C-alpha cells in the first residue's frame, strides 16, 4: 500500500561573487537553491553488499586466458556409465587456492560415451555444460554439474 | 574501495 | 524496436516501493543496445552542445533516484539533459537505469545526451557489479553487447562554447580539442593517457600543478591548471562529475570548476545528496538538489 | 626510498591422499599451505637480455682451440 | 677469509631495490671457492641427510628471490638447507647468489648443503650467463676457480633413508647407489652416462620406461620407472628440480616424484611462484611457496 | 633456449 511523496524546500543560494572577469559569459543564480525530496533509507535501500571485486577480479583473470582459446560446441549421450570424463581443476596463476578455478578434462575413459565420440580430449577446458558456466568455478561445483546431467548433454569446450 | 567504496 | 511500450514499462514502477525491478525482455535490451549505438556513432565523440540544459552527474543504478531526478527536473523532452557517465556498478537496478536512459536517447536524439563514465569500461564494471547484475538477470553474452554500446559513448561536451563536461578531468595531455575529436570509436578505456584521463582524473587543492591519484590510475590537477585550461581555450567553466560530493555539486578553484554527483546517499554508505546543473539561454547556472528525507 | 613489503596468506594445503602405502614412512602435510609475498615484476625485473647462448658458443668454440 | 663480513655484506642490500649489486673482492670470492671445495671433498659425494631441512630448488642468479626465500624459511642456521643446484646462469645476479650459498655452505657446513645442477658445469655456465657476468664484474680466470669449485659438488642426497634426492633425475644404468659413491671428484659433467642424467632427466607422464629427451641429452622416465627404482631401494620419494613448475613444487607418479623450482617468474618469462618442501623430525613432507605480489 | 629460454 505505498504511497509516494514529493516536496521542495528553498535553502540560501549560491553568495554573491564580487570581481569576476567581463570576458566571463557564464554566470551564477543568486536564488535560492531548491532541495527536492527523495527517499529516505528506510524507503529505499541503496546498500548492495553482492559487490565483491576481490572474487570478480578472480573470475575475470580466467576469463581473460578462456576466450583466447577457439571454442566449439560438444553433444553427447549420456549413457549407463556416465560422461567418461574426469575433471581438475586449475588456478589462472601459481597457487590459487580452490575458489575460481578452470576445468579441464583429466581422464577420457576408454569406452566410456566422451571416448566413443572422439572430440574432447585430455587438457581440454570445459567453458558450459547444460547452459552453465564452469569458467572460474569450484572443482565440486562443476562435478554436481556433470553429475546432474541427462540424455543428450551440450558442452562448449576450449583447447588451444 | 579507491577505483569509488 | 517497440520503444514507447519499453519505456511505459520502465516508468511503470514510479509510484512503488523503490527496489521493485521492471524486467525487460532481452530482444528488448539489446535492441536498446544497437540502437543508441548507432546513435552515438552518428555524433561527435566531442558534443557541442547549446543551452538550455541541465546537467546530472554520477547515478550508478540508483534507479529510484533517477526518477525522482526526472520527475523533479521534467522528464524528456521537457528538459534537454546530459548526463556525465557512471549509469552503473554499485547500485541493485544499473539495468533499469541504462535502459531508461538508452530509450530518452533513442526517442529524443538531439535532445538528451550521455557521456562515457569510467564504469562504462567493460574491466571495470565486470568487477563493480553490473556484469553480476546482468549475469543474475539476463546473461553474461548481454553483458558484452552494453559494452559493444559504451564503447562508442561521447567522452566529453562543450555546452555554449564556454562549458567544458566530461566525467572525471584534465589530462596533462590536453592541449587542443582536436585530441578528442580524432579519437576513433568503438574504443576500450585504456589505462594511461588522454582518454584514461578525461574519465579518471580528479582536482585536488593540495597540488599545485600535476599530480599522482590515489585511486591508482591517471592524475589530479591543481587549482591553476584549471585557470590555464580555460584561459588558453577561452572557456568559463569545467563541469565534471566522478567524486561523491556531500551537497551534490562542489565548486573548486573559486568556482572555475564543479564537481555534480546525483547518486543521493551513494550505494548507502554516504549521506550525500545529490544534484543537478540547469544552464538556462542566458547562461545562467542554478542548482536544484535531491536530498534523501529523514 | 625503497621499503620492502612482506606478508603470508594462507591457503588450503595438500588433499588427504586416497589408500597411501602402510609401509611408507614420510607422510605429507594436510595443513595450511604459507604463500609468502616476494617482488612483484615491478619491483624486480628478472629479465636478462645480455644472455646470447649463440654467440657464446661461438666465441668458446675458438677458446677451445687456443 | 673473513666469512662474517663477507655474509655482512651480501645481506646489506636485504632492504634494497632489487638488482643492487654487491661486489666482493677478487680474494674474497675465491676464497669462497678454494675454502667451500676443501669442504665439499670432506664431505661423500652422495650426501646422508637427516631431517628437519628445507629442500629448495633452482635459483638462477635471482639473488634477490633469494634473500626472500631465507627471510621467509629463516636464515642459516636457524633452519637446515638442502639446495638442489643450479645457483647460476640466465639471472643478473649469479655472483652474489653462488657467493651467499657457499659462505653459508663454509660457516654452517653441517647444517647447509648444495646439490650439483646441471648449470654448475663449465661447457653451460660458458653459454648461458655465468662467464659473462664474471668476465664483466671480475675476470675470466676468477670463471676458472668457480669451475674447480663447482666440480667438487656432491651429486645427490638421501633424507632420513628415504627421499632422494638429486638436481636432474634418475638414470637407466642406476642399479646401486655405490655407482654414485665411488664417482671421484672433481669431475666435470659428462655428454652421458650415470653423472650426466642425474643432473639432466626428467619425469614425463607419457613415456613407458626410458625416453629421448627434447633437451638433446640425458633421458626421460616415466611412473613405473619412479615406482621399480622406489621399491628396489626401499625409498618413499624423489625430490628433484630442474624443470619450471607452476605452483613452484609438483608432484609425479602419485606423490612419489616431486619437482621443486625456487626461481619465481623464472627469468621474466614465466609467471611461476617457488617453493621449497620442509621435512619435519616425524618425515612430514609440507610446502611453503614464494609468490611474486601482484 | 631447450637446453631451459
Ligand atoms: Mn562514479
Ligand atoms: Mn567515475
Ligand atoms: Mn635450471
Ligand atoms: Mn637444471
Amino acid at each position: 500500500p505505498y504511497e509516494p511523496e514529493s516536496g521542495c524546500v528553498e535553502i540560501p543560494g549560491l553568495s554573491e561573487e564580487e570581481d569576476p572577469a567581463p570576458s566571463r559569459k557564464i554566470h551564477f543564480s543568486t536564488a535560492p537553491i531548491q532541495v527536492f525530496s527523495t527517499y529516505s533509507n528506510e524507503d529505499y535501500d541503496r546498500r548492495n553488499e553482492d559487490v565483491d571485486p576481490m572474487a570478480a577480479s578472480a573470475e575475470y583473470e580466467l576469463e581473460k586466458r578462456v576466450e583466447r582459446l577457439e571454442l566449439f560446441p560438444v553433444e553427447l549421450e549420456k549413457d549407463s556409465e556416465g560422461l567418461g570424463i574426469s575433471i581438475i581443476g586449475m588456478g589462472a596463476g601459481a597457487d590459487m587456492g580452490l575458489e575460481k578455478l578452470g576445468i579441464f578434462v583429466k581422464t577420457v575413459t576408454e569406452g566410456g560415451a566422451a571416448h566413443r565420440d572422439g572430440r574432447i580430449q585430455v587438457n581440454d577446458l570445459l567453458v558450459e555444460v547444460d547452459g552453465t558456466s564452469l569458467v572460474g568455478v569450484t572443482q565440486s561445483f562443476a562435478a554436481s554439474v556433470l553429475r546432474n546431467t541427462k540424455g543428450r548433454v551440450r558442452f562448449m569446450i576450449g583447447r588451444e | 574501495x579507491r577505483x569509488x567504496x | 524496436l517497440n520503444l514507447d511500450s519499453i519505456i511505459g514499462r520502465l516508468l511503470e514502477v514510479q509510484g512503488s516501493r523503490p527496489g521493485k525491478n521492471v524486467q525487460l525482455t532481452e530482444n528488448e535490451i539489446r535492441g536498446l543496445c544497437l540502437k543508441s549505438r548507432e546513435i552515438f556513432l552518428s555524433q561527435p565523440i566531442l558534443l557541442e552542445l547549446e543551452a538550455p540544459l541541465k546537467i546530472c552527474g554520477d547515478i550508478h543504478g540508483q534507479y529510484y533516484d533517477l526518477l525522482r531526478l526526472f520527475e523533479y527536473g521534467g522528464f524528456p523532452p521537457e528538459s534537454n539533459y546530459l548526463f556525465l557517465g557512471d549509469y552503473v556498478d554499485r547500485g541493485k537496478q544499473s539495468l533499469e537505469t541504462i535502459c531508461l536512459l538508452l530509450a530518452y536517447k533513442i526517442k529524443y536524439p538531439e535532445n538528451f545526451f550521455l557521456l562515457r563514465g569510467n564504469h562504462e569500461c567493460a574491466s571495470i564494471n565486470r568487477i563493480y557489479g553490473f556484469y553480476d547484475e546482468c549475469k543474475r538477470r539476463y546473461n553474461i553474452k548481454l553483458w558484452k553487447t552494453f559494452t559493444d554500446c559504451f564503447n562508442c559513448l561521447p567522452i566529453a561536451a562543450i555546452v555554449d562554447e564556454k562549458i567544458f563536461c566530461c566525467h572525471g578531468g584534465l589530462s596533462p595531455d590536453l592541449q587542443s580539442m582536436e585530441q578528442i575529436r580524432r579519437i576513433m570509436r568503438p574504443t576500450d578505456v585504456p589505462d594511461q593517457g588522454l582518454l584514461c584521463d578525461l574519465l579518471w582524473s580528479d582536482p585536488d587543492k593540495d597540488v599545485q600543478g600535476w599530480g599522482e591519484n590515489d585511486r591508482g590510475v591517471s592524475f589530479t590537477f591543481g587549482a591553476e591548471v584549471v585557470a590555464k585550461f580555460l584561459h588558453k581555450h577561452d572557456l568559463d567553466l569545467i563541469c565534471r562529475a566522478h567524486q561523491v560530493v556531500e551537497d551534490g555539486y562542489e565548486f573548486f578553484a573559486k568556482r572555475q570548476l564543479v564537481t555534480l554527483f546525483s547518486a543521493p546517499n551513494y550505494c548507502g554508505e554516504f549521506d550525500n545528496a545529490g544534484a543537478m546543473m540547469s544552464v538556462d539561454e542566458t547562461l545562467m547556472c542554478s542548482f536544484q538538489i535531491l536530498k534523501p528525507a529523514d
